[PDB]
């Protein structure tokens, strides 16, 4: 069970996994605490590794100390980092606007070190925002999650090319650091080592090893065996150390004197001074991992060497002369080979932790060049750590991150499966990662070291395949970034329970074989040739004694999003993939019903989701509400969890939380105690289960579209709350200020009805498109009046009204009812923005029905709009006579390969109506292989089927032969799964049996009325005299090239001469088609288009005559 | 958080285009120093200035 | 040919344009770096946005106020220097800098 | 030094702002800048103002004129695909139907006009100024109607007392 | 090679003292706006600043020569006017791009009819269109073809 | 070494076979898409191309 | 397609013949070398970079050495350039 609350959900499942799913925010909380460094973060890193305990700020302070003049006379160095309370807790920051924010202290200290004293103080560093409880920033009031990054590991990148004008290998290596400068050595087309530092030319290498003052006869030494370093030896046309140094000097700076010293210093700066040179410890571990530099010794100094660089050129004349391995003198030997730049032995994550120590370092950086150009500058024995320190540019950079980065991203949620993947997200596009114009399609793709540390099921896609993926089920991050994955080790036959977590190399090391294997539970595999996977990726059938590594479970491969799809094994990865897309894009109805046929990752990922309320400490439920549950631990102390009622998503969804348990029952520490937004008793529940029938109906369902009943608009099956939120300010001008007041000018009273005596609307009023939310008014000025507006005026005895109304009047196709109005004010001292009044916001809420045009979809990838809703009479039912609810399409299901939907199907039936094997003349054959407790169940009883470890299609039919009648002897579906569906419309019975059965399927998040859109005269862009654009504005569509080819293809000139001048640029034109057509008279001839004139005086700004002639 | 409203600091007043009868107005022929000579058509009750930016 | 672009045209004759014709297009050099008035929000004197090159910012009226109808069309005010006209011919007036 | 900052207040900001009220701004940032080190926490403008010795509202001023302006073509979406000049309504455009409106008002008014005679005709439009845009007053009036300017006003004020009767007030007041 | 573009300056009336250039046009101030957002937060169409260097520059080198200067000043002056043109015309053509706050590159004359967001193929082939809709369709079994 | 029309090419030699003939002499091409149309005679379709 | 209508010279440049008559089919040094006999005769043309990697053109069986060919038959096999075979066979 192993959650004290779950529901019974008898599992089809015939393994049985040691390692529980871990929990799945791991890869966000426990990188935050390491940045904070905080002591839940701290005993885990003494449980190993314990020599070295720093935090993120640690670790930045300690290559910050100590920080000295150009002098080395003063020298102030930090120490220390402290964290205060928050300054807010979360929900009065999601209110009020704050930011969850939390101040840093820093024990800084000053040293002169011509006289000596110490100035230990007590900086303020700055306010910190922090990660929230479920692993969520909040910036500014709005939900923030900071997705993580991969990118390539600095090291030494050995790889092999050939040459068509060749027909050779041409090895390089591109030693890659992390803010430094790369260099590179690669045999050209003939056999000459050529050194290119910082991208200069071509620079054989025996020139840069006498750059470090190596002799010809030390090359020798070191490379006696090396051909092509002998050649490059005797062919390097400069003796002498220094006459070399001059000529590194001159080829990489040119425009400077050789000053020999400079030259000197130079080559020693540019690699070895490490201001300026810094792989990081992820870098010296790599590379002395790849070259065998260090038998025992830690991890530091983290600028290159000289003997990792002479390693490097002995590697890689190896790997051009066909060695195999390789010793290093003085150091561990190590296999010879090219690297592959998508292993992910060479692809580390920059986790959340790792992001913002990034930004807070090149905060320190401008920080500290301030510090340096203000410790020299002002005069000794008047200064402090309080005068020396600017934490200006720190609190702006971390600003600047949070704020305007494109990795720390606007939370998607509107379920709790979209922010639990919109965590844990691995992302492959940003500064410093792969640009979408310079991505190439070889990164796109998976590679056998994703097993279990990546998803290749669970990616977008549009133009971003393979770039955005996930992580898997039971992942991991090493401390250096590197993605972990468990194993079970075998020794000998004997399947261990030593779950030992394995990186790829490691993985690489050893072979790894399957955990849907014959075990006999004591080790012992059955079969002595078993599957396995070897290093490269190959699949062999090695006997059951050199496996020395089991996989933890099946579907270790799998995201989470991917391993609540049932039926996983039986889809085609692209249906798959849209079915695992489109499981995050449901929106949260209104009821909210677990899936009767489901798999073991809901209960699991909806608890660790976050939107459930968890029971902390067990007791016996004092209270319940719909607002609070006060629980009563069972010491004395009482606690009240409020709820989150009717909360807006941000994505403008439903947030309520209705709680479970009753008023005097026992909960346990762990018990779901609320269902969130898609939750049911605890687990997850996108959709509704359905009766379905894969009948083509009447050409209704024709290419993907879906049919459904009218029971579902009736009994409110599918039906989402949708809350939007309207706001206005009132700032001040140079006419005075913006006022908010009922009293508009030139309007009438019965749209005034709406309005309180002081503006905005009461609460529960429904308003429609067009209606007055706020009413303001703003001060206009003096303008002259037209003489027929200045009669009228005279006529009506209406006075000029000086003040102009632009109120907040709620757009077009927006309607429902209004829930909350929270009004700020400046003369109630609420933080506010400069010179702004009265800031003001309104929560309108509607209840979105179904209907035709709204996006449905199952859990395979089976999508499709509603293409009619029928009545319940004229719809085909069952000879029970319930009516189905929806009619898929029979054509949909083969031709796109997952008949996972039809074994759902079916297992939907069986688990709908219940089953009881007979085993009365004993067990019978299929049921064998079947769990007990499965040979007989009640209807409506939810089962699981498990990704991998499944249904076993033989056991499904076996099942389907033995349900049991409704209510009547009458026994719907056969053995087949087919029922003999009469028909609604006409009456007569369909002459075939139809598959029917209960599905799950979800409401999508692509409903028609956000997307409908009409503009028949609406606003107009700035510069060029076009329409806008977009669904927010009016806007038109887009009249693009291909339309233009299209339209002169028909050969049609006169519409395309409207399209292109009197609907979008001839400016008098269109004031003059409205005019005619509201006349009646004839559309007037077009004219010249005002884009055409723009570009024309671009052209004329461009020093070209262009002049424009008739004859 | 704004809708995204924008107005150039220009007044819009539509009247008709008409022009059978204007203000009566005279020509000044102004005359640079390198030989450039420029009219600035000023009206009848206008002072005429001696110099001009032309 | 065209300065209104009325649709009647055969040619788009384009050409390296010289210093004289540069300097016979525009309405007025260009001779200081101010944008707008911090202030008042009008367009400063021989600004980049300057009324006395560029034309004026309402329609039919000048700088200084002094003119304001349509029959005080194609005059130019002699303290403001603006030609009181149509304000659409702000799209359309060049100017120019004399290096 | 002098001649540094002396160009650079003057050839910084687009806007330009004269030198004193530069320097003033760069003296309430230096101000907000040194409370926000020292009493850790950006302060209110009342207690910046009563720091400089002014006003909130001349503090709310400075604040308002150091605001420099955006980019018009700065990347707005997040998919770098549009800027933020494709986002702007222009409010100073033709509305495009008060254009029809206001020509079919004037074709009602000259109906509702034309339903009076000659002289009335003549004593409104020339009254506000429909014929050129510039209305005459009562005794320039009376002077090409050859009579007193109280004569004019007799006439003015029967023809408003006709003109509001809803015999002609009802195909107008909906024109507001 | 070179007879290419001096034929074709020979064959037109076209004087080659048109590459030098000595009187730079101003492009008219609609189609560079400083239009005032809702709230005074001004929004600047970015010519403006390229503007405003070239004006800056010359004034100062006018000034510069009118002082009477030595030959260093003066042509570090003029390089500097040299370039602030060639950023105005194609900034990032020449070696760096003249950047603007944020490290953003200045959209310079060019670069309204380079690329895809150019004029030619963004808003003189394809414009948006008045009187157009826009919404997701379903299948319509029960009508005839032309409708 | 220039890419001139074949209409005008032959056309141009009947203006130039007249009044004295030399005959200009030429070998067809074929010349790719993006260098036919940006070759273009006129120059407001290659600048938006 | 796109490289066809672009008229790049194709990546697997199979030359082709340039006058009727025999050949002298020839396996050099890890590429093979072809020299084209005419029949008028006259200019015996060659054929230096034909990679070894590619194959011959198998008709009607593999090429032989002294093989009679056409005006423009494709002697490898390959893609021919469009440039070679209107310089060769007209503009038809
Ligand atoms: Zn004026």
């Amino acid at each position: 069970n192993s959650v004290p609350g779950a529901p019974n959900r008898v599992s089809f499942a015939k393994l049985r996994e040691p390692l529980e799913v871990p929990g799945l925010l791991d890869v966000q909380t426990d990188s935050f605490e390491w940045l904070i460094g905080s002591p839940r973060w701290r005993e885990s890193a003494a449980e190993r590794g314990d020599v070295n305990p720093v935090g993120g700020l640690e670790e930045v302070l300690y290559e910050l100390s100590p920080i000295e003049d150009f002098s080395g006379s003063m020298s102030l160095s930090f120490s220390d980092p402290r964290f205060d309370d928050v300054k807010a807790p979360v929900d009065e920051c999601k209110d009020k606007d704050m930011t969850y924010a939390a101040p840093l202290f820093v024990t800084a200290e000053f040293i002169n070190n011509n006289t000596g004293e110490i100035k230990s103080q007590t900086v303020f560093m700055g306010d910190f925002p922090m990660m929230t409880e479920k692993g969520t920033f909040i910036i500014n009031g709005t939900e923030r999650v900071v997705v993580s990054q991969l990118v390539r590991s600095p090291g030494v990148y050995f790889d092999e090319t050939i040459d068509k004008s060749t027909d050779k290998t041409l090895h390089s290596v591109k030693v890659i650091p992390s803010r430094g400068a790369w260099l590179e050595f690669d045999v050209d087309k003939r056999d000459t080592v050529g050194v290119r530092i910082d991208r200069k030319r071509r620079q054989p290498v025996t020139v840069l090893l006498k750059a470090l003052g190596w002799t010809s006869e030390q090359i020798v030494e070191r490379f006696g065996f090396s051909e092509i370093m002998r050649s490059t030896l005797e062919k390097d046309n400069t003796v002498g150390t220094d006459e070399a140094l001059l000529d590194i000097y001159r080829k990489l700076r040119p425009g400077e004197p050789p000053t020999k010293e400079s030259a000197q210093t130079l080559l020693e700066n540019l690699f070895f001074k490490e201001k300026r040179y810094d792989l990081a410890r992820v870098g010296r571990y790599k590379v002395n991992k790849k070259l065998g530099l260090h038998v025992g010794e830690p991890i530091t100094s983290s600028t290159l060497t000289e003997e990792d660089v002479v390693a490097t050129i002995e590697y890689l004349v190896r790997l051009h002369e066909g060695q195999t391995t390789m010793t290093v003198p003085g150091g561990v030997e190590v296999p010879v080979e090219t690297d592959d730049i998508d292993h992910f032995g060479n692809r580390r994550l920059r986790t959340v932790g790792e992001l913002i120590q990034n930004q807070i370092r090149v905060g320190m950086s401008r920080m500290e060049r301030v510090v340096r150009e203000r410790m020299t500058t002002q005069d000794v024995e008047a200064i402090t750590p309080q005068t020396l320190i600017n934490i200006r540019p720190v609190v702006a950079a971390i600003k600047e991150f949070f704020g305007t980065s494109q990795l720390s991203q606007f939370m998607d949620q509107n379920n709790p499966l979209s922010g639990l993947t919109h965590k844990r997200r691995l992302l492959a596009l940003g500064p410093g990662g792969l640009s979408r114009e310079r991505a190439g399609l070889e990164v796109r793709d998976v590679h056998p070291s994703h097993y279990g540390r990546m998803c290749p099921i669970e990616t977008p896609e549009g133009p971003n395949i393979g770039l955005i993926g996930s992580l898997s089920v039971y992942a991991r991050v090493n401390p250096f970034g590197f993605i972990e994955t468990p194993y079970r080790k075998v020794v000998d036959g004997v399947v261990s329970d030593e779950i030992v977590y394995l990186t790829a190399d490691e993985e690489d090391r050893h072979v790894v074989a399957q955990a849907n294997s014959p075990i006999d539970a004591d080790g012992r595999f059955v079969e002595p040739r078993v599957l396995v996977r070897r290093k490269a990726g190959e699949v062999e059938y090695v006997p059951s004694s050199e496996v020395d590594y089991m996989d933890v479970s099946p579907r270790q491969m799998v995201s989470v999003a991917t391993a609540m799809i049932p039926f996983l094994e039986h889809d085609d990865a692209n249906r798959a993939l849209m079915g695992a897309n489109m499981q995050r894009q449901a929106v949260p109805l209104v009821r909210s019903e677990a899936p009767l046929v489901g798999t073991g990752m809901e209960l699991r990922a909806a608890i660790d989701a976050g939107d459930v309320v968890v029971a902390e400490e067990s007791g016996v439920i004092e209270e319940v509400s719909a607002d609070y549950i006060t629980v009563m631990h069972d010491n004395g102390t009482r606690r009240t969890y409020r709820m989150r009622k009717f909360a807006r998503s941000n994505h403008g969804t439903c947030a309520n939380q209705c709680p479970i348990v009753d008023a005097g029952d026992r909960v346990e520490a762990g018990q779901v105690i609320a269902d969130g937004p898609c939750t049911d008793d605890g687990e997850m529940a996108l959709g509704k289960n359905l009766l379905v029938a894969i009948m083509p109906w009447e050409g209704h369902n024709y290419e993907d579209a879906i049919i459904l009943s009218n029971r579902l608009v009736e009994e409110d099956v599918l039906t989402s709350i949708h809350i939007e939120e309207h706001e206005i300010d009132a700032r001040d001008t140079k006419l005075g200020a913006e006022e908010i007041t009922r009293d508009i000018p030139n309007i009438s009273d019965e749209v005034l009805a709406d309005l309180d005596e002081r503006g905005i609307v009461r609460i529960g009023a429904e308003v429609r498109d067009g209606d007055i939310l706020v009413g303001k008014v703003t001060p206009k000025g003096e303008t002259e009046l037209t003489p027929e507006e200045r009669l009228l005026r005279a006529i009506f005895g209406e006075k000029a009204r000086e003040v102009r109304d632009t109120s907040l009047k709620v757009p077009h196709g927006e309607s429902g009812k209004v829930i909350g109005i929270r009004v700020f004010s400046r003369e109630d001292e609420d933080e506010l923005p400069a010179g702004v009044n009265e800031l003001v916001r309104v929560y309108v809420a509607q209840k979105r029905k179904i209907s035709d045009g709204d996006k449905l979809a199952g859990r395979h990838g089976n999508k499709g709009v509603i293409g009619k809703i029928l009545p319940v009479e004229d719809m085909p039912f069952l000879a029970d006579g319930t009516p189905v609810d929806i009619i898929l399409n029979t054509h949909g299901v083969p031709r796109r390969m997952n008949i996972g939907q039809i074994l759902e199907t079916h297992l939907g039936w069986c688990a709908h109506s219940g089953w009881k094997v007979d085993a009365a003349k004993g067990v019978p054959d299929w049921a064998a292989r079947l769990p007990d407790e499965l040979l007989e169940a009640q209807p409506n009883a939810i089962v699981s089927t498990p990704v991998f470890d499944g249904a076993q299609e033989a056991e499904l039919q076996g099942l389907l032969s033995c349900t049991l009648p409704n209510r009547d002897g009458d026994v719907l579906v056969d053995a087949d799964g087919k029922a003999m569906l009469f028909d609604g419309r006409s009456g007569e019975p369909f002459p075939y049996p139809v598959t029917v059965g209960y599905m799950y399927i979800m409401k999508l998040h692509h409903l028609v009325d956000d997307k409908i859109h009409a503009r028949s005269t609406g606003p107009y862009s700035m510069i060029t005299q076009q329409p806008l654009g977009g669904k927010a504005q009016f806007g038109g569509q887009r009249f693009g090239e291909m339309e233009c080819w299209a339209m002169q293809a028909y050969g049609a000139a006169y519409t395309l001469q409207e399209l292109l001048t009197i609907k979008s640029d001839d400016t008098v034109g269109r004031v003059k088609v409205y005019e005619a057509i509201v006349k009646g008279e004839n559309i007037p001839e077009p004219g010249i288009p005002e884009s055409f004139k723009v570009l024309l005086k671009e052209l004329q700004s461009l020093c070209l005559n262009v002049e424009v002639l008739s004859s | 958080d704004r809708v995204l409203r924008g107005s150039r600091l220009g007044a819009v007043s539509y009247e008709t285009d008409r022009n059978h009868d204007l203000a009566p107005r005279q020509i000044a022929r102004y005359r640079t120093d390198n030989g450039e000579e420029f009219e600035v058509p000023f009206a009848d009750d206008a002072e005429i200035p001696g110099t001009w930016l032309c | 040919g065209a300065m209104l672009d009325v649709n009647f045209f055969d040619e788009l004759r384009i050409g390296l344009a010289t210093a004289e014709d540069i300097r016979q297009w525009s309405y007025g050099e260009v001779k200081k770096p101010e944008t707008i008035n911090y202030r008042t929000l009008k367009p400063e004197k021989d600004g980049l946005f300057c009324e006395k090159i560029f034309g004026p910012t309402r329609d039919w009226e000048c700088y200084c106020g002094k003119y304001k109808r349509v029959r005080f069309k194609g005059i130019i005010c002699e303290r403001c220097g603006v030609e009181v006209t149509r304000a659409k011919v702000r799209r359309e007036r060049m100017g120019h800098i004399e290096l | 030094r002098q001649a540094i900052t002396r160009a650079m207040a003057d050839q910084a900001r687009t806007i330009r702002i004269p030198v004193h009220m530069v320097e003033v701004i760069n003296k309430l940032g230096r101000i907000q800048r040194e409370l926000l080190q020292d009493l850790g926490r950006e302060p209110t403008p009342e207690e910046l103002a009563k720091e400089m010795d002014i006003t909130p509202e001349k503090v709310l001023e400075i604040q308002q004129y150091a605001r420099e302006p955006i980019s018009l073509d700065q990347t707005i979406g997040d998919e770098g695909d549009s800027q933020l000049g494709d986002f702007i309504e222009d409010s100073e455009a033709v509305v495009a139907v008060d254009a029809v409106s206001f020509t079919l008002l004037q074709d009602q008014l000259q109906s509702v006009l034309d339903t009076l005679s000659e002289r009335e005709a003549g004593v409104v439009r020339l009254r506000f100024g429909l014929t050129d845009g510039q209305p005459r007053t009562l005794d320039e009036i009376g002077q090409v109607y050859g009579v007193t300017r109280e004569r004019i006003r007799q006439i003015e004020s029967k023809t408003m007392s006709k003109l509001r009767h809803p015999s002609r007030s009802q195909v107008l007041r909906d024109y507001l | 090679k070179r007879l290419k573009v001096v034929a074709a300056f020979q064959q037109s009336g076209n004087s080659p003292m048109g590459m030098v250039l000595d009187a730079v046009p101003v492009i008219p101030p609609e189609l560079r706006p400083m239009v005032q957002l809702d709230g005074g937060r001004f929004a600047t169409s970015d010519l403006n600043d390229l503007y405003r260097r070239v004006i800056n520059r010359n004034n100062r080198l006018k000034r510069l020569i009118d002082l009477g200067a030595p030959e260093i000043i003066v042509n570090n002056e003029k390089r500097m006017l040299q370039e602030s043109v060639d950023a105005l015309f194609d900034n990032g053509r020449r070696g760096r791009p003249v950047t603007g706050p944020g490290n953003r590159p200045l959209k310079s004359l060019s670069d309204l009819l380079k690329g895809k967001q150019g004029r030619f193929r963004q808003n003189l082939l394809g414009k948006r269109v008045d009187y157009s809709g826009r919404s997701v369709i379903v299948v319509g079994p029960q009508l005839k073809l032309h409708q | 070494g220039s890419l001139i029309d074949r209409a005008e090419f032959e056309a141009e030699n009947r203006r130039v076979v007249a009044e004295g003939g030399e005959p200009a002499a030429g070998r067809p091409v074929l010349m790719g898409i993006t260098k036919a149309s940006l070759a273009t005679d006129s120059w407001l379709s290659a600048a938006s191309f | 397609v796109q490289e066809l209508f672009e008229a790049r010279v194709p990546r697997g440049k199979a030359p082709i013949a340039d006058v009727t008559g025999r050949v002298r089919l020839e396996d050099g040094e890890r590429f093979y070398k072809i020299t084209i006999v005419p029949d008028d005769g006259g200019e015996e043309v060659v054929y230096d970079k034909i990679s070894k990697r590619q194959r011959l053109r198998v008709f009607k069986r593999v090429l032989s050495d002294g093989d009679h060919v056409e005006v423009g038959q494709q002697l490898m096999e390959g893609s021919a350039d469009p440039h070679e075979v209107l310089r060769v066979q007209g503009p038809r």
